[PDB]
RNA sequence: AGUAGUAACAAGAGGCCUCUCUGCU
């Protein structure tokens, strides 16, 4: 009798079992190697789409720069760039005029909260490309070796704790003739030894003070770092991610403050809803356009994906939408939100590592690096890179970085993009025919519903929504897009059937221990648990495996098993020792050895607490003790706040609070 | 990884920072064949470690602390459980 | 003065404001004025008259017909079968087991009591070799034997293993290239940038059908045991409380659980010991605790296995773990299984008055510290599974209003037990159980587990579209399709070497065979 | 060899020699 699993969908719907379609149980690809080639390959895309435009030379930096933007239309299924600009000035002019005084109450909000914010929420965020020192650092650090170079040019509006100021000083650093930055360089410093040779060159860590030009300032600031993606799941290849610097980040969020604030506002948007609301969302959808179907006429609804969706964008575009967008504000707003479109239409990728040549017979190797990227001749890299190379040369700058002036190149307009795609949706109709469509929008993804009075009229309006959708650079996958009747749809990796909503493609994290130390790391799990079950709809039996297996873990992490097991150790002895003088046994912790009692309804109770009415009194004198040689000095990272890589736990000051070296 | 670090901490002998005061002198340098802390001096600090058997140890053999009025400070977690409770 | 913020442009950010105009501009201003004065109105229409035909969707209508097979090539006899890659054995392995009171124990204790217990496998030092792989050293490989089993059966407390010539043979001591300066690199003409080697591409072999079978039955020892948790007051805790434990009732006594528990301990300890120790070679072996239906507990020795030296800065340097396993299987009878494995014959077993050959594969393999982090958290594999079955209970409670749990496991004079197709003995189908179902789903999670690399990522995210659109057809849903050559090419570029996507495009092709044969009644 | 999968690891840095305890009822 061959077991076969896949007969499992003949009893069972397939969206109900979906969930083993999901290989969440193996391991994330990663990535060894260097990401050069992905990043070449990225560039030759965009490079590619986008060719038939107006090709040209800046007159600030010298790279080869591409404007698609009211470029040819295109003649075949290939994907396009060419926007063009009065269609996307209908389709905002369609949504200003659909919802009035959407835009006006978007801008002032969005200026009255860039007259509050200060240059702390430029930390609040992800790692940051560093122009000092050309790596990849955290947000806080980046921030501050950026002021502290500022101000050795007199650049001190951050020393006034705005974010206005410090903008200015960011487009005002741009006309300094030459930028001074302290550049931590081990340069060596020779000293004395006893050996043969009596020196002994070593590598002693200060700073130093370098400066560069204008025009190096200029490519560093545009400058735009690349790596691989890694433990990314769905994909067979790999793919880069970039990363942008400090001078974009504080316009980059006011862009996307207010996107949001337009995103908020608008009933065909699922993002950035959450939670439940999602559900309620599709069924809302699905309600609402079922509730408007003409008597006699077929409902469908376009299942679909966006092909190179980052690539085909371009930040002109985006540049005439927040010119049209902030319309009734004042001049210095309007400015200011209109600098991000500027510095992400002159980016510069930088091409990463290099590439490895090897030598086989001698069993060699070397690291080409990417300046030198071309000082070898063609011949000796593979079929693949070799063609790479010959169509990245005409915009390869001898600095090791490549230009890159279309698309978006991973995606820091994550919300504007999605404003672009609800314009598109609320055009609804073209030439008086007979269809309407509707539909939500969420960053990439996309689900688009059709009414008309058969399915012919209904495939002739999805031909005109993918042509539509052709004049603004959204491109539409026809390989990972299908269209079925209404009812059968997915959102978001959310997927609706007959009402019913199954949300997946929620991998379930680590239920393990994090590793701060005892008290803390039971107090994360069990909230871990606790917003696990609240937000993504974790069921009952699977939370009490998840409680289960958090303290299987925990018990072995911290050696702390129960009191009477068989397990032994150097801590099992004197905690069977603890076991064996303790009276009441149901009051001691977990750490020490006693049992469980966490269930669904008191994970959000403090460990101590739950047991403190059930201990011995020898057992709370040495536990809860005042002078405790093992806590030392206080401060609030030790008693409530801590990440999870934030969260608030409830951690009472026992004698399982340590800490080490 | 953190997970992994203090997997690997946790099977090392002496991972905990010991504070000082008479409290640390109580706990012996060894017990029953478990040495519990080492006995060293430091560069900057002049400090010791131990061991989490040495913890258990404070929780089995240590001394009687006050505890006449605990439940007045983290009464937030008591008002829960009281909830919880009936 | 008035109180109004200043954001004043210099002359480069200027500059470069003037030169990000779309085409037909000249500086900022005019795009500016262009969009605050004009009217965009009836654009669209212009635009779309004037753009070409041949810019379509090309929709078509999705019929029984149009559905293929995918992947073809796995049919094909000239393709060589699909080997044995996992790391360890799953279906043959074979413990010497050994009977304690529950203690545990130092593995290389553990090791050491069980080859005391099954001390005429121990003494044998004559091999006779069975099968050798192409590029394996059998006299090495054997050395290697003689010394874990004498290192981990001395008297003291050590494993570390001396690194001779056979052991720095099957380590891969030496082997990797010196870098060299990069001008030195320029200037040399026979320094090449090396071709990738691409997957191959297998057909369907027959061991995975086998794995399948057997790693869903019930034995009679169990290795799960999961700690407790408080009592029950609330009653979705009582609800969860049966479901716990109706499906931990199923799960405990099948083979899948016991092969997921070995991965755990052993990746466990072999993490260990690559962080503790990464200059010596280290005897770590493959060790489990069983116990059967009267609380009787065993040790089980599964084998041994050598690590390498484990200096793993990042996080995909690769160690070497050379592995010793017992088994009874012959390797002579599937021959196309085994390319990767060396094994000798080193004696014979009773299990229940009849003898029983005892075979010993050995093998070079090795390991990344992200498959070994991720090895000692496979119980995931239950969490998963149990998920999943909340799925297929919740929808069954969709038709009634109480938790039918029992009713799916047992029934009453109302419901009834819920036959699940599940496979398909002879050509016709085969209905079992509900606790059968959930064996399957368990190991379907535990072979994403063990066989899981990027393959499967992306063979499973290409074919749930087709499984989605299979649904559509079901349910008279009509589905249309805009490119299904894209799809389906999508997806055949991801089965080239991995056994379980190879064996996933045989199970789809013979599930839509079933389904189209019962579209037409 | 092997892992792995479009590209890396199979030690590295220095003057023959140094530096980077592990028990899953």
């Amino acid at each position: 009798m061959n077991i076969n699993p896949y007969f499992l969908f003949i009893d069972v719907p397939i969206q109900a079992a979906i969930s083993t379609t999901f290989p969440y149980t193996g391991v994330p690809p990663y990535s060894h190697g260097t990401g050069t080639g992905y990043t070449i390959d990225t560039v030759i895309r965009t490079h590619e789409y986008s060719n038939k435009g107006k090709q040209y030379i800046s007159d600030v930096t010298g790279c080869t720069m591409v404007d698609p933007t009211n470029g040819p239309l295109p003649e075949d299924n290939e994907p396009s760039a060419y926007a063009q600009l009065d269609c996307v000035l209908e389709a905002l002019d369609r949504m200003d005029e659909e919802h009035p005084g959407l835009f006006q109450a978007a801008s002032q909000n969005a200026m009255e909260t860039l007259m509050v914010t200060t240059v702390d929420k430029l930390t609040q965020g992800r790692q940051t490309f560093d122009w000092t020192v050309c790596r990849n650092q955290p947000a806080a650090t980046a921030l501050n070796t950026t002021i502290t170079s500022f101000r050795l040019n007199d650049l001190n509006g951050a020393d006034k704790g705005g974010l206005i100021p410090f903008c200015q000083d960011i487009i005002d650093s741009l006309d300094r003739p030459e930028m001074t930055f302290f550049s931590v360089k081990n340069i060596k410093k020779k000293l004395p030894a006893k050996n043969r040779k009596g020196f002994l060159i070593k590598r002693i860590p200060m700073k130093v003070k370098d400066k560069i030009t204008k025009v190096e300032y200029i490519k560093r600031a545009l400058s735009l770092n690349t790596m691989t993606k890694d433990a990314e799941r769905g994909k067979l290849k790999r793919r880069a991610i970039a990363t942008a610097g400090i001078q974009i980040r504080g316009f980059v969020l006011v862009v996307e403050n207010l996107a949001k604030n337009i995103c908020e506002n608008l009933e065909q948007s699922g993002l950035p809803v959450g939670g439940n609301e999602k559900k309620a969302k599709l069924s809302n959808a699905v309600a609402k356009m079922l509730s408007n179907c003409p008597p006699g006429g077929i409902s469908m609804t376009v299942t679909g994906d966006n092909t190179k969706w980052n690539e085909c964008l371009n930040p002109r575009i985006f540049l005439a939408m927040t010119e049209r967008i902030t319309r009734d504000s004042p001049i210095w707003f309007r400015d200011f939100c209109s600098i991000a479109p500027v510095l992400f239409s002159n980016k510069i990728a930088r091409l990463g590592k290099g590439f490895m040549i090897t030598s086989k017979t001698k069993r060699l190797k070397a690291q080409i690096p990417c300046p030198d990227l071309f000082s070898i001749p063609l011949e000796r890299y593979n079929e693949e890179t070799r063609a790479k190379l010959k169509k990245l040369k005409p915009f390869f700058n001898e600095e090791g970085t490549a230009s890159l002036s279309p698309g978006m190149m991973m995606g820091m307009f994550n919300m504007l993009s999605t404003v672009l795609g609800v314009a598109a949706l609320g055009i609804k109709n073209i030439g008086n025919k007979e269809y309407l469509w509707d539909g939500l929008q969420s960053s990439d993804d996309f689900a688009l519903f059709v009414n008309a009075k058969d399915e012919e009229t209904c495939m002739e309006g999805i031909n005109d929504f993918y042509r539509t959708c052709k004049l603004l650079g959204i491109n539409m996958s026809k390989k990972k897009s299908y269209c079925n009747e209404t009812g059968m749809f997915e959102f978001t990796s959310m997927f609706y059937r007959d009402g019913f909503v199954s949300n997946f493609a929620m991998e379930l994290p680590s239920f393990g221990v994090a590793g701060v130390n005892e008290s803390a790391d039971m107090a994360i799990g069990m909230t871990i648990i606790k917003n696990n079950m609240i937000n993504n709809g974790m069921g009952p039996a699977t939370a009490q495996t998840a409680i289960q297996l958090f303290i299987a873990d925990y018990r072995y992490t911290y050696k702390c098993h129960r009191g009477d097991s068989k397990v032994e150790g150097k801590r099992m002895k004197i905690i069977k020792e603890l076991w064996e003088n303790t009276k009441g046994r149901d009051g001691l912790l977990v750490a020490d050895g006693g049992p469980n009692i966490y269930n669904l309804r008191n994970l959000h109770i403090p460990e101590i607490v739950l047991k403190y009415n059930l201990m011995d009194p020898e057992y709370k004198g040495r536990l809860l003790h005042p002078q405790n040689p093992f806590v030392g000095h206080l401060s609030i990272e030790g008693i409530k706040e801590a990440d999870i890589t934030k969260m608030d736990y409830d951690a009472v000051s026992g004698t399982h609070s340590w800490r080490t070296k | 990884n953190p997970s992994l670090r203090m997997k690997w901490a946790m099977c090392s002998n002496f991972p905990l920072a010991l504070t000082k005061g008479d409290m640390a002198n109580r706990i012996p340098l060894e017990y029953k064949g478990i040495q519990l802390k080492t006995n060293a001096e430091d560069i900057g600090t002049k400090g010791q470690m131990c061991s989490i058997a040495a913890v258990t140890w404070w929780n089995t053999y240590g001394p009687i602390g006050d505890t006449e009025g605990f439940e007045r400070v983290y009464e937030s977690f008591f008002l829960r459980k009281m909830r919880l409770d009936n | 003065v008035e109180k109004g913020i200043d954001f004043k442009l210099g002359q480069t950010i200027s500059r470069l404001r003037d030169i990000s105009v779309p085409a037909g501009f000249s500086n900022f201003e005019g795009m500016r004025s262009y969009i605050d004065n004009i009217d965009p109105k009836g654009a669209i229409e212009r635009n779309l008259a004037r753009m070409s035909p041949l810019v379509s969707v090309t929709p078509k209508k999705l019929t029984w017909e149009d559905l293929r097979p995918i992947g073809p090539h796995i049919y094909n006899h000239e393709l060589p079968e699909v080997p044995y890659n996992a790391f360890l054995l799953m279906s043959d392995e074979l413990g010497l087991a050994n009977m304690t009171e529950g203690k545990s124990k130092k593995p290389k204790t553990l090791a050491k009591e069980c080859l005391e217990k099954y001390s005429t496998l121990r003494d044998q030092t004559d091999p006779i070799l069975i099968m050798k792989s192409e590029k394996a050293n059998e006299n090495f490989l054997w050395k290697l034997w003689r010394d874990c089993v004498n290192t981990i059966s001395n008297e003291e407390m050590s494993n570390e293993l001396q690194k001779t010539n056979y052991a720095k043979w099957a380590t891969g001591d030496g082997l990797t290239y010196q870098k060299i300066m990069k001008e030195v690199a320029i200037d040399d003409e026979t320094m090449c940038q090396e071709e990738p080697k691409i997957p191959n591409k297998c057909r369907v072999a027959a061991w995975v059908q086998t794995e399948m079978n057997l790693l869903s039955t019930l034995t009679s020892k169990r290795a799960l045991d999961l700690p407790e948790i408080g009592p029950d007051v609330a009653p979705v805790e009582h609800v969860g409380s049966e479901r716990r434990k109706y499906f931990v009732n199923e799960i405990n006594y099948c083979k899948a659980s016991t092969v997921m528990m070995k991965y755990v301990l052993f990746h466990t300890s072999l993490l260990n010991e690559s962080n503790a120790s990464m200059g010596k070679y280290k005897v770590i072996p493959i060790t489990n605790r069983v116990v059967n239906e009267k609380g009787e507990s065993f040790d089980m020795l599964y084998g041994l296995a050598v690590k390498g030296q484990s200096h793993l800065r990042g996080d995909t340097d690769v160690v070497t773990v050379v592995t010793f396993e017992f088994s009874s299987t012959d390797p002579r009878v599937d021959s196309g299984k085994w390319p990767k494995y060396t094994v000798f014959r080193i004696g014979s077993l009773f299990v229940s008055g009849r003898e029983k050959s005892v075979y010993l594969y050995c093998r070079v393999n090795g390991t990344n510290k992200i498959q070994m982090k991720w090895g000692m958290e496979a119980r995931r594999c239950l969490l998963q599974s149990m998920q999943q079955m909340e799925a297929i209970v919740e929808q069954e409670s969709s038709i009634q209003g109480y938790d039918m749990t029992k009713a799916c496991f047992k029934g009453d004079r109302v419901n009834s037990p819920k036959t699940f197709s599940i496979g398909t003995q002879e050509g016709k189908l085969v209905k079992g159980s509900f606790g059968k179902a959930l064996r399957v789903i368990f190991t379907k999670c535990l072979m994403h587990y063990v066989f899981g690399n990027a393959q499967l990522e992306g063979f499973s995210a290409e074919s749930r579209r087709l499984l989605l659109l299979i649904q559509a057809l079901k349910d008279r849903k009509g589905p249309w399709v805009f490119d299904l050559e894209g799809m389906y090419s999508g997806i055949e570029e991801c089965i080239s070497n991995n056994p379980w996507v190879i064996q996933s495009a045989y199970w789809f092709n013979e599930w839509l065979g079933f389904e189209k044969e019962g579209s037409k009644v």
